[PDB]
């Protein structure tokens, strides 16, 4: 049946394949059913056969091809063919979607909503078509009657997008719209609906979910795009915390979507300051509860990016001393305390940060090393060689010292750099005051001293430099 | 140092990989080639010498230049990446992953570097063992689908390339049909698209050449190949087709040896009127050259008609009777004499690898075609200077922008440089007694060629050194005898002092000398290892006086050479050859006493008559005297006493000629004289 097709359709066009296309009326479905059962490129040879031979200039050729593409995207799911025949089938049908008017195009899309929506459809690679299609919507000047191409495309994305999605679906319906020609509303509703989705998945299901909308987000939409993840993972934590008054999926999980975001703002460099504009407490004197657990982990993450170490790290630094000053006031302060709501201070989150670190968050950690080292070497006493400079500069170096033993009990490849570090600022300085150090140094060594014979070199060269040092310093 | 830094220390350095990186970042922002290229070997030994995790941050590093990214890090970025897979591509395997995600980012890539990039992904792709992540293979399907499937060219040469250049790797026969569906949704893909069908053949073309495997694929696509071109172009020899033309249109510039009576003919005026597929000939003949060259092993005996065959041509004669009507027709006819132009330099590309002397015969006929096409194109352009045919060549050009001096080199095809195995023929001289027109444009093409490489897809691909290598063969032992001739030739021209055969072996000459010029000034003979290559030039030039003088001394080659070219400053009709020939033999006595010769010798074309015609004194320009005067005046012994001399000839030009007793000395020239003596007094 298909060795005269193919013959017809050796020599010449629109004389004799119209002709015999006019003899075969009815299923088109039996044909490519038998094929796919016996082979795919015989079904590619007959759909080039057709395509070629049923032009879009006339418009009889036209039913043919919309009754073979239902056809094909049905069977390209329903029907388990061979991969390299389904991909035939696909390039082939997106090829020539471009020779259409309006109307038939727009029935297509709506044909794949009103599937995707309710029909499972039991894999999706047909969905591959549908960005094509609106993307011909875009430039088909054939004007339509229901407006300009494009608005049609505004009416139906809007009413995909607000349409539900199926679960094991938005992975690959967002995956479509990398390509498709976006302005700033159709991908705020898109990241809308994305963001409304992860409620409503499987936590395994969120980490790649998120990757593809941060290469979506590079085209408009980034402040809402992170002020989702941040809002969603700060709602876990709260969730968790209060189930407790799982770690191990949620930490692995809020330990990829950093990675990932991390990933994007080195590959853009303006993700990251629109992320810490958002983000920045100090707007006036103000504690914003953008600030989480997550929120910070994810800013010690990104402290290890070049451009923004200094930036991020004097961003905590201030609004850790904001914290304090603002916990002096209020516990000064019995008016304040019958108004304000206890909020978290940044200093408990930052240790909450350290207990979720525990697991498997090396990124996190090496952060947390140098922040904490930035608070001790800024906020050591110096004043001798009283509240505002005590009280939120003691706490802060002890915070300093309090995250690094804490870190140091549990993360055990960052001894020797909390040790060789403490160690570094022990030895040479003797000018400045150096109490806390050997405080913190005692603290560390007497907590676990066997994991100093892993480490031990690291003191027998400040041996050599005992006999330099002041008194009080050595027998400490 | 790097390199023994990184050889002999790195058990120190391994430690301290992190600071090296946060270094390698530093150094590539930049700008200054050498600061890129030294981040470039951190990068490399910094992968090749540490760990793993060292490995992966030098990948995850790489890759942000790229994507981040401009232009000339991005490139050095890839050449990297390049050598990272090349060096160690089992280590590259297992960090693939991340390379992958760059094609997320295609936004910011120009073609160049896409093919540079598929190459890459592809080339780590189809390792056999890595088939269980055959993941990669699929979203480079995936996304050349997406590609293709555009109406804008501009991503529609992206898929294209893409996939024709993933083929090419995957063929070091599942494969088979793999590429097959492919090239054949391209094909399909590109049947709209006339500048985009002939980046598909072009393309295709010069990647079958490079690649040279996958021959099976190839014997499939050669038999669609040949009847697709036999039956869209090739029609039976009607001299006049189907079409009203404001034109006489016959089967021109036919060769006649073969029957006029004959069935094939090339359709082009009614294809290109029709069109306003004959833009994609010359591409397209190419494929199906090189196509049944690989099959046949260079057997021509199907094709030999082509050589062979009339145009269908309006006659495209110098129009001065079709003058003040400009229309689409004059651009019909500028784009007609350059596609016919295209054609013919696409057959003497095909059949100048063939020994058969009728062809070699026929091959010249279509040389002298050629050049008198070429003559009437560049006084049609001369006629209109605003109606530019944009075709341009595929690699760089057409990526950039998606008169006769743009279409010689960069609208034309490009030659081979075994076509110039063509000027071994001998000159026959027609006012005394291989044509001069027909080395003329050879020599001419030549020129533009080294100078381009030295100082064009299918010329690119090949390095410099064996580009010198082979034109020392093709031009030096062979253009010796046309310069023999040539100097047989100006004698006369000499002893007797029409037109026009004069100021064409004038122009022979002085390209000949612009062409030694630009081989021996190649500033890759500043490297040690290619000396010999010059030391065979010279042996040969040497022998062009006196024979026997074998594995000579250097200095000795140096005077044998110049005591040879010296001479010929009697026979050179114009300025611009003097000021070539002058320059030759600096840079060939630079190897170098030597400073006396240039200062003869220059004084002697200061000297010189320099016949007074119009054109002539225009060709002894300004700028080109300021330059031959700077030379002299800076290599003579003493510039002070030179400047004497210049000040005791340079004040009788007004007592008497109202021209002076040291020619090419008016009040016209004496300005660039004045200054070039006043420049050189100060320095």
């Amino acid at each position: 049946m298909d060795q005269k097709i193919l013959s017809l359709a050796a020599e010449k066009t629109a004389d004799k394949l119209q002709e015999f296309l006019q003899t075969l009326r009815e299923g088109d479905l039996t044909n490519l059913l038998q094929n796919q059962a016996v082979k795919g490129k015989v079904a590619g040879a007959l759909l080039r056969a057709i395509f070629k031979g049923s032009p879009c200039s006339e418009e009889a050729g036209t039913l043919r091809r919309r009754k073979i593409y239902t056809c094909c995207i049905q069977l390209v799911e329903s029907g388990d063919l061979q991969k390299e025949i389904v991909s035939e089938i696909i390039g082939l049908l997106m090829l020539e979607a471009h020779h259409f008017p309006g109307p038939l195009l727009v029935e297509l899309a709506n044909e794949f909503i009103s599937a995707v929506r309710e029909g499972s459809l039991v894999n999706g690679k047909s969905l591959e078509l549908l960005p094509i299609i609106l993307t011909a919507l875009a430039t088909k000047k054939e004007n339509l009657a229901y407006l300009s191409g494009e608005e049609c495309k505004k009416q139906l994305i809007n009413t995909l997008c607000s349409g539900r999605w199926d679960q094991q679906y938005v992975i690959q319906l967002t995956s479509m719209f990398k390509d498709v020609p976006l302005t700033a509303e159709e991908v705020e509703f898109v990241v809308e609906k994305a963001l409304s989705m992860f409620s409503k998945m499987n936590l395994q299901e969120i980490p790649p979910l998120v990757y593809q909308l941060l290469v979506l987000s590079s085209k408009g939409s980034r402040k809402s795009v992170l002020e989702g993840i941040i809002a969603f993972f700060s709602a876990l934590d709260k969730q968790h915390n209060e189930e407790q008054s799982p770690s191990g999926e949620l930490r692995h999980v809020e330990g990829t979507i950093i990675l990932h975001i991390v990933f994007a703002i080195k590959l853009d460099y303006e993700l990251g300051r629109e992320l810490v504009k958002h983000l920045k407490v100090g707007q006036q004197g103000d504690s914003n509860n953008n600030l989480s657990p997550f929120s910070i982990a994810l800013l010690l993450s990104v402290t290890r990016i070049q451009r923004f170490q200094d930036q991020v790290l004097d961003l905590l630094k201030t609004s850790v001393v904001k914290s304090f000053k603002d916990l002096q006031l209020l516990q000064g302060s019995k008016f304040l305390q019958n108004l304000v709501p206890h909020r978290s201070y940044v200093s408990t989150m930052i240790l909450e940060v350290v207990k979720n670190s525990v697991h498997s968050w090396d990124h996190v950690t090496q952060g947390l090393v140098e922040l904490g080292f930035i608070l001790m070497d800024s906020y050591g006493p110096k004043k001798v060689l009283p509240s505002l400079s005590r009280m939120p500069n003691q706490h802060a170096c002890k915070l300093g010292a309090n995250i690094l033993l804490e870190t140091f009990k549990i993360h055990e490849m960052i001894r020797q750099e909390i040790l060789e570090q403490v160690l570094n600022r022990v030895v040479t300085r003797a000018s400045s005051p150096i109490s806390h150090f050997l405080d913190l140094l005692s603290n560390i060594v007497m907590y676990a001293p066997l994991v100093l014979q892993s480490c031990s070199s690291k003191v027998t060269e400040a041996f050599d430099y005992l006999s330099f040092l002041p008194l009080q310093t050595v027998q400490r | 140092l790097l390199q023994s830094t990184f050889s002999v220390h790195y058990l120190v350095l391994k430690d301290m990989c992190s600071s090296i990186l946060s270094l390698a970042q530093s150094l590539l922002h930049s700008l200054d080639q050498s600061i890129i290229s030294f981040g470039s070997l951190l990068y490399k030994y910094a992968f090749k010498f540490f760990d793993t995790y060292c490995q992966q941050e030098v990948v995850g590093a790489l890759v942000t230049h790229i994507c981040s990214g401009n232009e000339a890090e991005v490139d050095t970025a890839l050449d990297v990446l390049l050598e990272l897979v090349v060096l160690n591509p089992s280590a590259m395997m297992m960090n693939a992953v991340f390379v992958k995600g760059i094609l997320d980012y295609l936004d910011n890539i120009s073609p160049q570097q896409i093919r540079k990039l598929f190459y890459v992904l592809s080339t780590l792709a189809f390792s056999k063992q890595n088939e269980a992540s055959s993941h990669i293979q699929d979203d480079m399907h995936l996304v050349i689908r997406k590609q293709l499937s555009s109406t804008v060219f501009k991503y529609k040469l992206i898929g294209i390339i893409g996939a024709v250049t993933m083929a090419g790797i995957m063929a070091a026969d599942e494969q088979c049909t793999q590429v097959t569906s492919l090239l054949q949704l391209v094909h399909s893909c590109s049947e709209q698209s006339p500048q985009a069908s002939a980046l598909y053949y072009d393309e295709f073309a010069n990647l079958i050449q490079h690649e040279k495997l996958d021959p099976k694929a190839l014997e499939w696509v050669g038999h669609t190949i040949c009847n697709d071109f036999q039956d869209a172009f090739v029609v039976d020899s009607c001299v006049v087709p189907e079409g009203d033309f404001p034109f006489p249109v016959k089967a021109l510039y036919g060769l006649e040896e073969y029957d006029t009576q004959d069935g094939i003919a090339i359709n082009l005026l009614p294809l290109l009127f029709s069109q306003d597929s004959p833009l994609c000939l010359a591409p397209y003949f190419r494929l199906l050259r090189l196509c049944v060259e690989r099959q046949h092993n260079g057997n021509l005996e199907e094709i030999d008609g082509l050589l062979d065959c009339p145009i269908f041509l309006t006659d495209l004669e110098p129009g001065e009777k079709l003058e003040s009507m400009s229309a689409k027709e004059r651009s019909f006819m500028c784009s007609l004499i350059f596609l016919t132009l295209n054609w013919f330099r696409e057959i003497v590309n095909a059949f100048c690898q063939e020994t058969s002397p009728e062809m070699k015969g026929k091959v010249l006929t279509r040389l002298k075609h050629i050049v008198e096409l070429q003559i009437i194109l560049e006084k049609y352009l001369a006629v209109t200077p605003d109606y530019v045919p944009p075709l341009g060549n595929f690699d760089v050009e057409t990526l950039d922008i998606t008169l006769l001096l743009h279409n010689s080199h960069a609208f034309f095809r490009e030659l081979d440089i075994e076509v110039f195995s063509i000027l071994h023929c001998g000159l026959v001289t027609k006012f005394i007694l291989l044509g001069p027109p027909e080395l003329l444009f050879l020599l001419e093409d030549l020129s533009q060629k080294l100078e381009s490489m030295l100082t064009f897809s299918h010329l690119q691909q090949r390095s410099a050194q064996e580009i010198v290598h082979c034109v020392f063969q093709l031009l030096t032992p062979m253009c010796n005898h046309l310069e023999n001739i040539h100097n047989y030739f100006q004698c006369l021209a000499a002893e007797n002092h029409k037109v026009q055969e004069y100021h064409i072996m004038s122009s022979c000459y002085q390209r000949l000398l612009q062409i030694f010029h630009g081989l021996f000034a190649w500033s890759g003979f500043s490297q040690p290892e290619n000396q010999n290559l010059l030391y065979s030039a010279l042996h040969v030039l040497s022998s062009r006086l006196k024979q026997g003088e074998h594995s000579q001394p250097l200095e000795e080659l140096l005077s044998q050479s110049v005591h040879y070219l010296q001479n010929f400053h009697q026979s050179i009709p114009s300025f611009q050859c003097a000021l070539y020939l002058i320059r030759l033999l600096m840079v060939i006595l630079e190897k170098s006493q030597n400073k006396e010769k240039i200062a003869s010798l220059a004084r002697q074309f200061l000297c010189r008559v320099w016949p007074s015609g119009d054109k002539e004194k225009s060709n002894i320009s300004n700028d080109q005297l300021h330059a031959l005067l700077c030379i002299y005046l800076e290599h003579t012994e003493s510039i002070l006493k030179a400047i004497e001399e210049i000040a005791g000839v340079g004040v009788p030009e007004l007592i008497n000629s109202p021209s002076s007793t040291f020619p090419t000395l008016t009040r016209h020239t004496f300005v660039v004289f004045f200054r070039v003596m006043m420049a050189e007094l100060e320095k």
